[PDB]
């Protein structure tokens, strides 16, 4: 082992003819032939093979001397070992040929030498990666052309669905894609998740390849199982430089997802400016119905950023629009308690006392939220403090069920009546008691008159589903 | 030998104040039109009107014509045609930002309209409303 690691054939001759064993292996499982194959000593390898060290050998890792010669980049060792009798078709503990083990680094002459003899380049690795898959991660250009000389198909893909085009776009080697274009890789290459060649460019921001993808005249309209387009994946992780050029390149203006999701509201959700400007120019409608019925205006108002309340005016939409629940922009504003947005909205001219489909008002909802600010602002908006629900529930009953004594006191101070019995016979005092809220019950019971009836259904506002 | 011709206008919905594209008639050897119901009348011969013919000739004598352009989608043809209208000085360059929006809206058919509620003719302004 030390003779093959330090390259001395003179003492190797003596150690062989006096006495030795070529089969003796180290902790790695390495033969001395393996060490000579690693450190590129030739005379030691010749002496060991003239002794009769076996060509076939298994290291404890799982490699072969052909695999070591391919991974180390030694040409004369490969020449001697393949002349003297060897098999390129050999499998490791992960099924890998020396073609896979060579194209892991891209040594050119060993690849030509292995290809010259009988080796099947169309092959599957442990995860069934073709040598094109391992060659794509290199970024090596003519190494691809040598595999295409033996016409390895780009139709072939791994178990995960990834193709040599997919890995070439993953690592983003542009001249590799230029080489791949003449090989005519299909643009219907779809993984199980439904991804397109445009999708990884949208994710990773490798964007010089967009003109390459349009060299084969790519079509932006492409939907997988989730119906997603390069624009939705582009806006999910924003690299705006591609989208600004895709929009003149026949972009899809109002394509919905399987959730009915337009790019508008996902753009708004993570606040940003330029995307809205581009979609607006290219025709983005904030009134599109989802499967719930929520609009991009409403989902934008739920987050209620500062610049959105500015831009949304340029877009023309129903200022307050109900949902299936009846949720109006005001409802969402009260839900998130954004005073700024609520202000902008009131300035726009929304309805102050908007009611839900069940009969909940923005006061009820604010009381359930418990936001005192969302009750002062509303008081300024002139929303009635005694608005009753379709089931008799008033802002008092609601503040009691929520337990927000602060809001209940703010309501009462502003003239809210505390003696309103609901459709279940419970006043704010009855509730405060039944809920064991003492701080609230102290004010509510005294403000409230004697309970209208002797007697437990609570009250929660509707909300849009995921 | 026999072709299909479609016509779309820029109208507004009874649901909410907006602008959008709605088709109005279809042509396969005959004219077929629909009313407010969303139902198509029985096909018939098409009858033209005097001012229609006069103004088609008048505008066609001074119309820009682009033949065999290499494009793939409406957005590109729209960009190229508005560049052409700039080129022959048919419209002012300060108009393009509105015009581009004017020709980029959702082109939807009759089946949504009953949910939409119906349409009526409306006019574009300089503002965009």
């Amino acid at each position: 082992h030390v003779a093959a690691h330090c390259g001395h054939h003179r003492v190797a001759k003596v150690l062989l003819d006096k006495g030795a064993k070529p089969n003796s292996r180290a902790l790695n499982g390495f033969t001395p032939l393996h060490i000579a194959c690693k450190k590129n000593h030739v005379r030691v390898m010749e002496l060991l093979l003239k002794t009769g060290a076996s060509i076939d050998a298994v290291t404890e890792s799982g490699l072969t001397p052909l695999h070591v010669a391919s991974f180390m980049g030694h040409l004369p060792i490969v020449k001697n070992l393949l002349q003297r009798g060897a098999s390129p078709n050999v499998s490791n503990v992960k099924v890998e040929t020396p073609l896979h083990m060579a194209a892991r680094a891209g040594h050119t002459e060993v690849a030509k030498y292995l290809l010259q003899n009988k080796a099947k380049v169309n092959a599957k690795a442990k995860d069934d990666q073709t040598p094109l898959h391992c060659a794509a991660r290199i970024g090596h250009t003519n190494m691809v052309k040598l595999l295409l000389e033996n016409n390895a198909n780009p139709n072939l893909a791994t178990t995960a669905g990834h193709t040599p085009l997919h890995i070439a776009a993953r690592e983003g080697h542009v001249e590799t894609v230029l080489a791949l274009l003449e090989k005519e890789a299909s643009q219907a290459c779809m993984t199980k998740k439904g991804f397109t060649p445009l999708h990884v460019a949208a994710k990773y921001g490798k964007v010089r390849v967009a003109e390459l993808l349009l060299e084969r005249d790519a079509h932006p309209n492409a939907a997988g199982k989730n119906g997603l387009t390069p624009l939705h994946v582009a806006v999910h992780h924003n690299n705006l430089d591609i989208v600004k050029l895709l929009l003149p390149r026949g972009g899809s203006p109002h394509s919905p997802a399987w959730n009915g999701y337009t790019p508008l509201h996902i753009a708004a959700k993570q606040n940003q400016v330029e995307v809205a400007r581009s979609l607006l120019q290219y025709g983005g409608s904030a009134n599109a119905e989802s499967v719930q019925g929520v609009t991009p205006l409403h989902l934008a108002a739920q987050e209620g950023h500062a610049e959105m309340v500015a831009l949304l005016l340029s877009k023309q939409a129903n200022g307050n629009l109900g949902n299936k629940s009846g949720l109006t922009p005001l409802h969402l504003v009260a839900q998130e308690g954004h005073v700024p947005v609520a202000d902008v909205l009131i300035k726009h001219g929304v309805m102050v006392d908007a009611t839900t489909r069940m009969g909940y008002t923005p006061l009820h909802v604010a009381s359930h939220y418990g936001n005192i600010k969302l009750v002062k602002f509303l008081l300024q908006h002139q929303a009635d403090v005694n608005a009753k629900t379709k089931l008799g529930y008033s802002p008092l009953h609601q503040a009691a069920q929520q337990g927000h004594t602060d809001i209940v006191t703010l309501l009462l101070k502003n003239g809210a009546s505390p003696n309103e019995v609901s459709s279940d016979g419970t006043t704010p005092l009855a509730i405060a008691k039944r809920l064991g809220y003492i701080s609230v019950t102290d004010v509510l019971k005294v403000v409230t008159d004697e309970t209208s009836f002797v007697l437990h259904r609570m009250s929660f506002p509707e909300t849009v589903d995921e | 030998h026999k072709v299909y011709v479609e016509l779309q206008e820029l109208v507004m919905d009874e649901k909410n104040q907006e602008l959008r594209w709605m088709e109005a008639a279809r042509w396969v050897q005959l004219e077929e039109n629909l009313g407010e119901n969303g139902a198509w009348g029985r096909p018939h011969l098409s009858h033209l009107t005097f001012w229609s013919l006069l103004e088609l000739r008048r505008v066609f004598t001074k119309g820009t014509v682009l033949l065999d352009l290499q494009e793939t989608s409406l957005a590109g043809v729209a960009n190229q045609l508005l560049d052409r209208f700039i080129f022959e000085d048919q419209i002012r360059p300060q108009d393009r930002e509105e015009l581009l929006r004017a020709l980029l809206l959702k082109h939807s058919h009759a089946g949504e309209l009953e949910a939409l509620g119906g349409v009526k003719p409306a006019v574009l302004t300089r503002s965009g409303d």
